[PDB]
């Protein structure tokens, strides 16, 4: 599994690979790892298909009626919050990294980190498996001052090194964008997705 | 908290005439992969007190989270009383002893700074709920490594000023980066005095390399 | 390990037991009884792990005593049996099971009498004859070469006796003395001990 | 630690040594293992210190509490199976506790074997501890029930006195007692190294 | 552990011109005492003594090799052996058997041959050795042979002094120790003479 | 123990601890752990005390007859290559951890060689339970080619660190100077620390002892 | 992950005629490092009550709180302060309340008893305790016991007056053994600490010791 | 367990030792020989591990008979207790070792009487009285109490049987039976088995 | 540790970080891991120092006879079947891999990757505990046709992404450029070293 976020001037881009697996076989090949939890805030899941499922069921339940209670979108960091709250308290059962991304009026596009009950903000993050392969890549190519499209750019071809590398990576690439106006998503099948060094 | 993921390496901590200064890196280590490069491992917890912390992260910001509470409740009273670094220090000492009385241990050791009534205070709390006080302190791999040189100064020379005990800290920053592998080198220095609590960061170290010529 | 063996007649029921009280490598007790009177007509034997039997066996007869006190008859053996079993098979799958082995003997007033065999695991059997510990492995199949239903209590206590002079020439361990009792219907009879 | 006690024509001797230790090291030589419930029971302590000392105190107040209760003083019988029933809730978790329970009430003397497994046995002689094999070979050999008290006295400082000569973990002083039908009087105590000097000689 | 099986105590004192070694004398296995008369003080000299102490049967193993070694190097070199170059012969001796070792700690006491200086020493199981100027401890009381040594010697001390500070050294120290005593045998070691006693102790 | 050595402008200093301890208890309160290879070469030992001393006086031993064959002095690297070859192929079971220090016609050379049978080359080491000690007082302070008097308080201060920091240290400090002129072996060079004056004392008289059965042997 | 570490240190308590004596060294360690050179390991309880504790530190600290709680609620509903039989009869019922998952602590009381005599009691970690005339507890206790079996008990003598002990003898006896504790035992270092109990009340005294 | 028991008096030496073979809970045989005739005046006591006792035993005693055949003499009971040490030593830690307990009882012309102790790990120890396995814990403090050194073959034989009886009523094995020989200057005398 | 060699048009760039690691202590933190076997080869060593440093003096001791008995420098093939043996031969003992490259008249410069007893011939090639985390990087910035000084540079920056993410890595980067010319040492202190993403 390979999931990605990038913070950029007015929003966020949030991408993942399809694979599904269970120590050789490919279970779900197009799997969405890309869950909504309201309207302008998603989740990237990498870890334990079921506790991750669980999860992201349980936050978008308590943002939902946070979010009629307090008659407005909820934060971004409410949302990561609620995440990380329930991700420390069971630590010790739950194998899932619900990474955190989204837009809000207050703040803008951020982008949260909260494996294991911490909670980070940074200007992208990368989890998942095959995301130990990009991080050489990352560093040196991202840049401050990105716009949408080279983030959306940056996310594609970051995933791909990783689907090449990694066994447990692969199928095609989801990827979607977040700002004020709405939320795009967008799919790379196979046969699109960037290529490089392969022999 | 038997499996720590996220953890900070050597935090340190010195008393000086009229203060306590407190060191600690801004890595976030994921087993030996160098994770998060930018996070914070010192908070202020009042005026008077301050904290650094090692080990796992996540039990730290819990840590933060309910002392940082706390703090503010006493606050709302507004009754002239508020906690004194000694207390906070026996406050901490009761929650990890209890944790691992539990077999739930929080996974820190931990050093507190203050100053309070002309008096400067250096604790430290490990996970078994093992504490005590001292003129200099090092967690984890500085106690091999930054505690002796603390130590060798302080035996001839006990009452350090603000500068002097500034700039050993940053001597031993120096030695934990060429010789610790968990660490880097970014580094935060905590200062509490009679002005408050003061935070400086990020800092380097001047490193040399002369040895690799040889 | 101890030793319990029960033969039933015709009209009656013939149960022993060695009184070799142990720890470790040392007999501490010589004349240790192993029998529980439940009531004027049932017999309880039980041997197993230390502490056990003792609390296991009290609290059947106290459970026993109370039925008798409450309706002004007795629990007849098979009743008294079923009892048992019901208990031990509760605890076998609680925190605390009781490690023992046993024997119940008794006479009813309309069945007649009664030999009954429990294992730890409180499987309960009706036999005409049976035998718990190391012993039975030596002495079962003497019962089985000379036992007939229609056995005499003298040639009993004469078939007896041959199971527990095997047990003198076989057996590892030294058991020299037994406890003989017999239960009818003029109640429970204590016979003369057999020792060797 | 070595034990004894056995029924006589004149009451119960009970007799014990005085070594705690831990593993090779003799952490002490002056313990006491008798503990005097009332004036007529005497308790023996062997096994884990701390298990004994604590559940024969506990022992003690719940005698205690049953004469003030029922103003009549618990038998014999009733306080070993008062000890049996309590040791008996905590089996399976390493309790260690050998105790003989003896005294003199309305049955004659009595004496009693109890255990942490929870075994309860009425004897006329018994003997406890890690030197208990070494004390049972000389006490069987030279008991009888006519003993005379001194004769019985020496039975017993001749049995314990050989167990700690043997027995690694036996040794310091012997403490011995006589029930009798007024009560327990303390006999002795004698350091066993000047009793075994002067049986060599 | 494999060293408390028989128990056991060895210890060395150097004086003014001479040396002490004393040892226990219980043998038992385990809990169990089953003589009270067992060696483990070895002559290996005029003015030259060995002590064991350990696993019983390598004490008894070890001391007839040694012997054996000692023997062929006295009738081909033609000469008594010195203490020091005893010292290394044992530590071949016990090194030889790096991986699977003999369980003893020996102790060597005595005077050079010549010069009648004190020696004495101490080697653990793989044949490490340890000279030391005023004492040598071994056995399953070690630590309170160390306490007992440590605040009662003192440099320069006569045979009679040397006596009572070894023997009360031992008795006290032996007296702590579950599987050690049973009777304490002294050697003291002069220039011209060897004295021989067995002190009164504790036979529990 | 604290080991460490450094190479200066003319040669080499090595440095040690005194203490040799069973498990926690001080058996040797003067145990020597600077050891003669060659006139001049010397290496310092930690680890398993009885293999440092074999392995040791193996190469002393080996490292003696190739200098009677070849008529020649000996090499550092030569005593590097026996030692590091002989702990590869007993596969860490020797538990030995060196200091090797000299100097031969190449010049100063100091090697670090572990139990397994690695090795480095390097201008200052440190091994032993107080090696993390010693190394913060050398990567704080070392400069290369320094002099013979400035190399020797640092290694001093070095060793210091551990003998103060490490409860497997103590006892005095010794040193090895080693230069292509001379060798000086400066067993105690410091006594940082020493016993108590102690207020009383205690006395046995004559028959304090009771003695059962004597016999005097006369020689 | 292990509910204990060993923190090393030594306690010693002798009693005397009208005084008792509580000394420890005042290092506190883990491994094979220090944490601090100045950790004394003697409390005071009352005016004539001093309890010596050592082993794993946390427990140390938490149970000298708790002991601390305790006699100020025994003050509260009996109007008195506990006697120093009393606060050993307690602390036996407190360690022994953690039979299963004990405080691993070696305790010694010193202090005086009501005739104002010296007592000493010892206890194990699980409460077992009995009252003694001398006591040496912790990391050193097998290296010093012997010799106080010795000097104070005069074991082993013969032809020796059995002297009562004198308050000044007894301080100079106690400097040694730990003099002699430091050179042999890590664990035993930094300072020594001696608290001298009487009727006017708890003196206090610190003599150095070794550093290494 | 198997049970053996030396008495040294001052010129003469007293071994008894247990007839019972055992497989599991069953004695097979009950009246099986533990002693070795190794010489005319030297005994071999052995109990242990099954297999292992007769074939160290056997390869001692013909060792000790081939000495005998190649220099016109008996080797000593010193001489042999040594070799039998050296031989059990060197199997110590090998792959083969050999699990037993042993009694070497003795007589020399020149030394006299000879008793010697040895463990399964090989060490030899001379004394005045032993015994081996189970029963040792409570018969040797019988030993303790009534041995003298000048004791009388008459009493030492009363001596065996005090140690015997406390077998019989206390011990929880069954040893009904008891080899007895005595050996001196005139050789090795077989006694009447001391049975129960 | 991090290695790393690179095949260009008349030789080969090697490189690797000089941090020797004991668990979280620096043993040595300016450790050397190239050793020359030859004139012209070379090899890059990772995994146990004992191991690697024992196989490398067998392998070099083995080449210098095999090319004094030919009469002529040895070809980069048979070093590394060489190394290849001995690592096959020795798989359950050592836990070294010996990455080789150099030059020869006969193939010119290649670089092959010689792990657990198998011989690979690679354009490219990263080893160690850090080379995991720049995969990513070389697959996307690996350009065939590049020159010495790209090949360089190529190197330098790679192995420094590893130093900064593996704790493993660090200290100084070690280079070296075999030509038909001959062996060209260089060394990037720490403060020489590519900078990139850092906080
Ligand atoms: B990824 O590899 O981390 C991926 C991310 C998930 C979808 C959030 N996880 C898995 O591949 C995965 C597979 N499984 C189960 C394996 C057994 C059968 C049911 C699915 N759990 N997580
Ligand atoms: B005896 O040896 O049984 C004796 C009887 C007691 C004093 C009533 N027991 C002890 O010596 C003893 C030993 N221990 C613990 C054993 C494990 C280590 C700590 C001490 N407790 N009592
Ligand atoms: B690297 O991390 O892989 C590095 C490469 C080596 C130098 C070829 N290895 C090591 O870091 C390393 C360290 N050690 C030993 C650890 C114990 C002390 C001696 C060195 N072995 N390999």
């Amino acid at each position: 599994t390979t999931i990605m976020a990038v913070e950029f001037d007015g929003g966020v881009v949030v991408g993942s690979d399809s694979r599904v697996s269970a120590g050789e076989a490919v279970v779900n090949r197009a799997f969405n790892k890309l869950s909504p939890l309201h309207q302008h805030i998603y989740c990237a899941l990498s870890g334990s298909a079921a506790d991750a499922q669980a999860m992201a069921d349980m936050a978008a339940y308590q943002l939902e009626l946070h979010g009629l209670e307090l008659e407005e979108p909820p934060l971004v960091l409410a949302a990561a919050n609620v995440v990380r709250n329930i991700s420390y308290k069971y630590r010790e059962d739950l194998s899932a990294h619900l990474m955190i991304a989204g837009w809000d009026r207050r703040d803008g596009g951020q982008v949260y980190g909260t494996m294991g009950g911490m909670l980070t903000r940074q200007p992208f993050a990368i989890g998942g498996s095959g995301s130990t392969y990009i991080y050489g890549y990352v560093d040196a190519a991202y840049k401050p001052g990105m716009s949408p499209e080279e983030c959306r750019s940056f996310t594609t071809n970051a995933i791909a090194l990783a689907m090449n590398r990694d066994g447990s990576s692969g199928g095609v690439i989801h990827l979607v964008t977040i700002t004020a106006a709405g939320v795009d998503y967008q799919v790379i099948l196979g046969n699109e997705l960037p290529k490089f060094y392969d022999e | 908290t038997q499996n720590p993921m996220v953890t900070g390496t050597s935090v340190l901590g010195v008393k000086f005439e009229g203060g306590v200064v407190i060191a600690a890196d801004m890595l976030g280590s994921y087993g030996s992969l160098a994770r998060f490069r930018n996070i914070s491992r010192i908070m202020r917890v009042n005026d008077s007190t301050m904290l650094g912390a090692s080990g796992d992260y996540a039990d730290f910001q819990y840590l933060k989270q309910v002392l940082g509470q706390m703090v503010i409740d006493e606050e709302l009273l507004g009754d002239g009383h508020s906690y004194s670094p000694r207390a906070i220090h026996s406050w901490l000492t009761r929650a990890m002893y209890s944790r691992r009385s539990k077999m739930n241990p929080l996974w820190n050791t931990m050093v507190i700074g203050g100053y309070a009534d002309g008096e400067s205070f250096l604790g430290y709390v490990d996970m078994l709920g093992v504490a005590y006080e001292a003129p200099s302190l090092a967690t984890g791999y500085g106690a091999y490594l930054a505690q002796p040189l603390l130590r060798e100064v302080l035996e001839k020379q006990p009452v350090l000023s603000q500068t002097e005990a500034r700039e050993l800290v940053e001597r031993c920053m120096r030695v934990l980066y060429y010789r610790d592998a968990r660490s880097y080198n970014r580094f935060q220095i905590a200062t509490v005095t009679e002005k408050g609590v003061e935070i400086e960061g990020p800092l380097s170290a001047e490193t040399n390399w002369e040895i690799a010529h040889m | 390990m101890e030793y319990l063996i029960g033969i039933q007649g015709p009209d009656y029921v013939l149960v022993a037991s060695d009184q070799v009280a142990a720890s470790s490598i040392v007999q501490m007790k010589d004349d240790h009884d192993k029998m529980f009177k439940m009531s004027e007509k049932i017999l309880l034997l039980c041997v197993g792990e230390a502490g056990d039997t003792v609390q296991f066996a009290e609290y059947i007869q106290k459970n026993v005593q109370l039925y008798k006190m409450r309706n002004g008859y007795e629990l007849s053996p098979t009743a008294a049996a079923n009892f048992t079993r019901r208990n031990l098979a509760d605890c076998l799958r609680s925190r605390t099971p009781y490690h023992v082995n046993l024997l119940l003997a008794g006479y009813d007033e309309h069945e007649g009498p009664a030999l009954y065999y429990m294992d730890y695991l409180a499987a309960l059997a009706k036999a005409p004859f049976a035998a718990h510990g190391y012993g039975a492995f030596l002495t079962l199949s003497i019962l089985d070469r000379y036992y007939t239903p229609t056995i005499s209590r003298e040639r009993a206590v004469e078939l007896l006796r041959k199971c527990l002079e095997e047990l003198q020439k076989r057996f590892i361990l030294n058991l020299p003395t037994f406890s003989v009792r017999i239960i009818d219907k003029n109640g429970i009879h204590d016979l003369d001990n057999i020792s060797f | 630690t070595t034990t004894l006690a056995f029924k006589f024509q004149h009451g119960v001797i009970v007799a014990v040594d005085s070594r705690a230790t831990a593993g090779n090291y003799i952490s002490s030589s002056r313990v006491n293992k008798v503990i005097e419930i009332n004036p007529s029971l005497l308790g023996t302590m062997s096994g884990c210190a701390a298990d004994c000392q604590y559940w024969e105190r506990l022992l003690a107040k719940e005698c205690r509490l049953y004469y003030l209760r029922n103003g009549e003083r618990i038998s014999v019988s009733a306080a070993s199976k008062l000890l049996s029933n309590m040791v008996y809730q905590y089996r399976g978790m390493d309790l260690s506790m050998g105790s003989m329970i003896c005294g003199w009430d309305k049955k004659g003397p009595g004496l009693y074997y109890v255990d942490q497994n929870g075994t309860r046995l009425s004897g006329n002689m018994f003997s406890t501890g890690s030197g208990s094999t070494y004390a049972y070979g000389v006490m069987d050999s030279g008991y009888q029930p006519s003993l005379s008290p001194e004769e019985a006295y020496e039975l017993g400082r001749r049995a314990i006195t050989y167990a700690t000569h043997r027995d690694s973990y036996s040794g310091g002083i012997i403490n011995m007692y006589h029930m009798k039908e007024d009560g327990w009087v303390k006999v002795e105590s004698t350091d066993v190294n000047e009793l075994l000097h002067q049986y060599q000689e | 552990s494999i060293m408390s099986y028989n128990g056991g105590a060895v210890m060395a004192m150097k004086g003014k011109n001479c040396v002490a070694i004393a040892a226990d004398r219980r043998f038992g296995i385990q809990a169990q005492m089953v003589t009270t008369d067992f060696q483990k003080i070895f002559p290996m000299g005029d003015r030259l003594y060995i002590g064991l102490a350990g696993l019983a049967t390598d004490v008894q193993t070890v001391a007839q090799r040694l012997k054996f070694r000692l023997n062929l190097y006295e009738l081909k070199e033609g000469r008594q052996i010195k203490p020091y170059t005893l010292m290394s012969m044992v530590a071949n001796l016990l090194y030889e058997k790096r991986f699977g070792p003999y369980y003893t700690e020996p102790v060597i006491a005595g005077l050079d041959p010549k010069t009648f200086k004190p020696f004495i020493c101490s080697l653990d199981l793989i044949g490490c050795p340890m000279v030391t100027d005023d004492f040598v401890v071994s056995g399953t009381c070690s630590e309170q042979m160390y306490g007992m040594c440590e605040s009662l010697w003192e440099p320069n001390m006569d045979p009679e002094h040397l006596f009572e500070t070894i023997s009360q050294a031992m008795l006290n120290a032996v007296d702590r120790d579950a599987v050690s005593g049973m009777g304490v045998i002294v050697h003291i070691i002069e220039k011209d003479k060897i004295t021989t006693r067995t002190l009164k102790a504790r036979m529990d | 123990t604290t080991i460490a050595g450094l190479v200066f402008r003319d040669g080499v200093i090595l440095g040690a601890d005194t203490r040799a301890t069973n498990d926690s208890v001080v058996m040797d309160k003067n145990c020597e752990k600077i050891h003669f290879i060659a006139p001049k070469i010397y290496c310092c030992g930690a680890g398993v005390a009885a293999d440092a001393e074999m392995t040791t006086r193996m190469a002393a031993s080996n490292m003696e007859l190739h200098s009677l064959s070849t008529g020649r002095e000996p090499r550092v690297t030569t005593v590097t290559r026996l030692l590091r070859q002989t702990l590869f192929r007993y596969r860490g079971h020797v538990g030995a951890s060196l200091l090797v220090g000299g100097v031969d016609f190449s010049g100063p050379q100091l090697y670090s060689v572990h139990p397994h049978g690695s090795y480095s080359r390097l201008p200052f080491t440190a091994l032993g339970s107080g090696q993390d000690a010693a190394l913060a007082v050398l990567e704080d302070r070392f400069q290369p080619n320094m002099t013979l008097e400035a190399a020797q308080e640092l290694l001093v201060e070095a060793i210091t660190a551990g003998i103060l920091g490490d409860l497997g240290s103590g006892g005095s400090v010794d040193a090895c100077v080693i230069t292509g002129t001379g060798a000086k072996l400066l067993r105690t060079l410091s006594s940082p620390t020493k016993p108590t004056e102690r207020p009383s004392q205690y006395y046995f008289a004559p028959g304090t002892t009771a003695v059962q059965s004597q016999t005097v042997k006369p020689l | 992950f292990s509910p204990y570490a060993f923190n090393g240190g030594t306690v010693l308590a002798i009693a005397g005629e009208d005084f008792s004596i509580v000394a420890s060294d005042t290092r506190l360690s883990e491994g094979f490092s220090i944490h601090t050179r100045d950790s004394p390991k003697c409390y005071k309880l009352t005016d004539k009550t001093v309890i010596g504790c050592s082993g794993f530190h946390g427990d140390c600290l938490t149970l000298t709180k708790i002991i601390e709680a305790r006699l100020k609620m025994y003050k509260h509903s009996n109007n008195k302060t506990m006697t120093t039989g009393a606060i050993a009869a307690m602390l036996s019922t407190i360690l022994y309340s953690r039979r299963f998952f004990p405080y691993y602590v070696y305790n010694i009381i010193g202090g005086l008893d009501e005739e104002g005599k010296g007592a000493v009691y010892s206890f194990d970690p699980v409460g077992s305790y009995q009252r003694d005339s001398f006591k040496a507890g912790g990391s050193a206790s097998a290296m010093l016991q012997p010799l106080l079996d010795n000097q104070v008990g005069f074991k082993n003598m013969q032809n020796v007056e059995h002297v009562p002990l004198s308050l000044d003898r007894a301080m100079r006896l106690v400097k040694d053994v730990f003099i002699s504790a430091a050179e042999r035992d890590v664990y035993t270092g930094d300072a020594l600490r001696i608290c001298i109990v009487t009727k006017e009340g708890i003196r206090e005294e610190t003599v150095p010791l070794r550093k290494d």
